[PDB]
């Protein structure tokens, strides 16, 4: 069976800066079948109120997931996104860059 | 401008107990309105814009009723692929299936959709005449021949080119203040030296409605493909998409380069340089 | 609005 491995983008909603509220998207695309397990991480660790989109997908039949969680950017503090499907051996993890 | 109304639905087998998982999914254009998961409380088809909400109970018993139809329909499909595919019930399998309409800048029927996948792969598709069926293979085409006897076709047509425009042309009303409303990308660039002989100039594309868009860069007024990554239209989250381009340039030449942006929100594109 | 109407494979 067609099993294809997911693209990931870890990114905010808005322009990110130290202090001020956004919200950290973790968005899985291309993949198949369609379980998958998405976490976004705080300096390496679950967060634990993680929301997601509704499960739809593209004119290829490939699926399509946004995962989000509210974040206040800071100095320090790294965050990723943790993804796990059936096409990977190990977890991917994916850091944020602000840059992208 | 032109319109779509389209309608996602994803069947996934679970062998172990009990029914399928079912989700079903409304749009109109990049907007979601509606939902349906078998998997939540409710057991109703679901508001998800606030233009959908005007809507009375009688639009919400009507469309519940039908995605639950949809949803046994699909649970039966799961089962009737599976013997024609000769597949044990111990694995788990998809259908999926997508229907809809497109309207041109006038509102009328421009295009309709309705077609199927089974396990990722294409299995049957009406095709764009809604007269006759794209079958991929032998199981597929045991359907084709029930539905060419029992004119199915016929049927899928007068709701693609009737109902789901009229349908359709009421939501955008309905929703007016943003399914009519082409929000234009705000762009901007940013510069990241890698070496001293290197740099790399991003061009950003942020908060724009429909998703729709293209992002190239010029080298002195000539299109540039080699040293560029473009990534994948993504969503913002508040209904609005994000995309950005960039280019690997020689630190000191970044003049040479400009990004161009083409958005339905924008009259004529847009030029950034650095 | 969904179709009335629902075909088996």
């Amino acid at each position: 069976m067609i099993q294809r491995t997911p693209k990931i983008q870890v990114y905010s909603r808005h322009p990110a800066e130290n202090g001020k509220s956004n919200f950290l998207n973790c968005y899985v695309s291309g993949f198949h079948p369609s379980d998958i397990e998405v976490d976004l991480l705080k300096n390496g660790e679950r967060i634990e109120k993680v929301e997601h989109s509704d499960l739809s997908f593209s004119k290829d039949w490939s699926f399509y997931l946004l995962y989000y969680t509210e974040f206040t950017p800071t100095e320090k503090d790294e965050y990723a996104c943790r993804v796990n499907h059936v096409t990977l051996s190990q977890p991917k993890i994916v850091k944020w860059d602000r840059d992208m | 401008g032109s319109h779509s109304m389209r309608y996602f639905f994803t069947s996934v087998s679970r062998p172990g107990r009990g029914e399928p998982r079912f989700i079903a999914v409304g749009y109109v254009d990049d907007t979601q309105f509606v939902r349906f998961d078998s998997d939540a409380a409710s057991q109703r088809m679901e508001p998800r814009a606030p233009w959908i909400e005007q809507e009375g109970p009688e639009y919400w018993d009507g469309e519940t009723r039908k995605v639950k139809a949809h949803s046994q329909t699909h649970r039966v499909d799961l089962g009737t692929l599976r013997g024609y595919y000769n597949q044990s019930e111990a694995g788990s399998h998809t259908v999926q299936r997508m229907y809809g309409c497109d309207v041109g800048s006038d509102w009328r029927f421009l295009r309709g959709y309705h077609q199927y996948a089974y396990d990722g792969k294409d299995y049957i598709a009406l095709k764009e005449d809604l007269r006759s069926w794209t079958a991929a293979d032998m199981a597929a085409q045991t359907t084709k021949h029930k539905w060419e006897a029992a004119h199915v076709a016929e049927q899928l047509r007068a709701y693609l080119e009737g109902t789901c425009v009229e349908w359709l042309r009421r939501y955008l009303e309905n929703g007016k203040e943003t399914l009519q409303r082409t929000d234009a990308p705000k762009t901007h660039m940013t510069h990241h030296a890698v070496s001293d002989h290197e740099a790399t100039l991003r061009c950003w594309a942020l908060s724009f409605y429909p998703a729709e868009i293209t992002l190239t860069w010029q080298r002195d007024g000539e299109d540039q493909t080699q040293d560029t990554e473009l990534v994948e239209t993504r969503p913002a989250g508040d209904g609005t998409f994000q995309k950005w381009a960039a280019v690997v340039v020689p630190s000191g030449q970044e003049q040479r380069y400009t990004c161009h942006v083409q958005h339905e929100g924008l009259p004529k594109p847009l030029t950034l340089r650095w | 609005y969904l179709q009335p109407r629902t075909f088996l494979l």
